[PDB]
């Protein structure tokens, strides 16, 4: 492991240092359907005409980005995504901008969002959840190892591959930081106490969000939910958690350690690092390696009928794409 | 029940990220 990561650190760095720019043009793709949406941008199923391959195009309106103050985060996102390389992260194929927008062309993860399935089935069995969990674990250990923070773990941000494996998308909040950071970033239900507390934070936030994830997947709902955000933040800080009756003691306990309000008591943020987790009872049958190798028994497999089949995503109103005669915010995005 | 409680809440759909 330490071994692997070692080698891993070098790739990243090289890419980190010399990030790629404008590897394609709008024209070289055919707009198909809209796969999903977010607070910032949109994702369309696109098709590379010269190749015949499908991909996922993320469009960001330059002006909209500026208005929501996401100039620095966007740059991070593109910068971070092009350099990482892990079996559970989406692949960014191309990137380019135009007079009005920013584009990131990624591999298309057909399986759909874990969200849709989860909300579908209503809940995942302990073992099925442990499968995903296990994958997220390795992903953070990898990310954290590159001094990176993901800060936006949610089922809406997790895609299912053709093999039942996890593809992590949305690197919009990703940040390379040695030290504390203070931005209020996330998704309400996944926010860690210290974030909502405007107290300065680190990687431990990724760990908290993981407990929230495992909980939701196993329970079928979040540990803290209300109708408006402020009410959530409030429950989240109360420091009280309730577990469903069908949660093995093992589960209950791991979660106890992850949903630890006190960051010096937080699994992942302790002495034994990620080992505290990997070593946890609930994880006693998990073959970390087989998993990394994608050699494990995938509980569920989304089935898709034909390349470019979008049955695993919801339907979205098609906004049309628009490029202006004049450049909008050139300087601000000089490095994309 | 909790589940019942959740399903009638206003946050069952997809949740967007927070910003300003
Ligand atoms: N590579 C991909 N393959 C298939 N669908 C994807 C891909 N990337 C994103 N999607 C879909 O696009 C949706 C929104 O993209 P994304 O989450 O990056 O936008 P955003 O503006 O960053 O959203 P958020 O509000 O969570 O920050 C996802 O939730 C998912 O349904
Ligand atoms: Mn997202
Ligand atoms: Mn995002």
């Amino acid at each position: 492991v330490k071994e692997f990561l070692a080698k891993a650190k070098e790739d990243f760095l090289k890419k980190w240092e010399t990030p790629s720019q404008n590897t394609a043009q709008l024209d070289q793709f055919d707009r198909i359907k809209t796969l999903g949406t977010g607070s910032f941008g949109r994702v369309m199923l696109v098709k590379h005409k010269e190749s015949g391959n499908h991909y996922a195009m993320k469009i960001l309106d330059k002006q909209k980005v500026v208005k929501l103050k996401q100039i620095e985060h966007t740059l991070n996102e593109k910068r971070i995504l092009q350099a990482v390389n892990f079996p559970f992260l989406v692949k960014l194929e191309f990137s380019f901008k135009d007079n009005s927008n920013l584009y990131m062309v990624m591999e298309y993860v057909a399986g759909g969002e874990m969200f849709s399935h989860l909300r579908r089935i209503g809940r995942f069995s302990e073992p099925h959840a442990r499968f995903y969990a296990a994958q997220i674990v390795l992903t953070f250990e990898y990310l954290h190892s590159l001094d990176l923070i993901y800060r936006d773990l949610k089922p809406e941000n997790l895609l299912i591959d053709q093999q039942g494996y996890i593809q992590v998308t949305d690197f919009g909040f990703a940040k390379r930081v040695k030290g504390r950071t203070w931005t209020l970033c996330g998704t309400p239900e996944y926010l860690a106490p210290e974030i909502i507390l405007s107290k300065g934070y680190n990687k431990a936030v990724d760990w908290w969000a993981l407990g929230v994830l495992i909980y939701e997947m196993a329970a079928g709902y979040p540990p803290f939910f209300a109708d408006q955000p402020i009410q959530i933040y409030e429950k989240i800080v109360s420091g009280k958690v309730r577990f469903p009756s069908h949660f093995s003691s093992d589960l209950k306990d791991l979660l106890r350690n992850l949903l630890q309000v006190d960051l010096t008591k937080r699994f992942g943020n302790l002495k034994n690092g990620v080992n505290d987790i990997k070593n946890h009872k609930w994880f006693a049958t998990t073959d970390w390696i087989a998993i990394y190798q994608r050699k494990v028994e995938a509980p569920f497999i989304p089935k898709f009928k034909g390349p470019g089949d979008t049955s695993n995503f919801d339907d979205y109103e098609e906004e049309e794409i628009r490029v202006s005669i004049n450049e909008k915010c050139g300087k601000e995005f000089t490095e994309f | 029940t909790t589940y019942a409680d959740f399903i009638a809440s206003g946050r069952t759909g997809r949740r967007n990220a927070i910003h300003d």
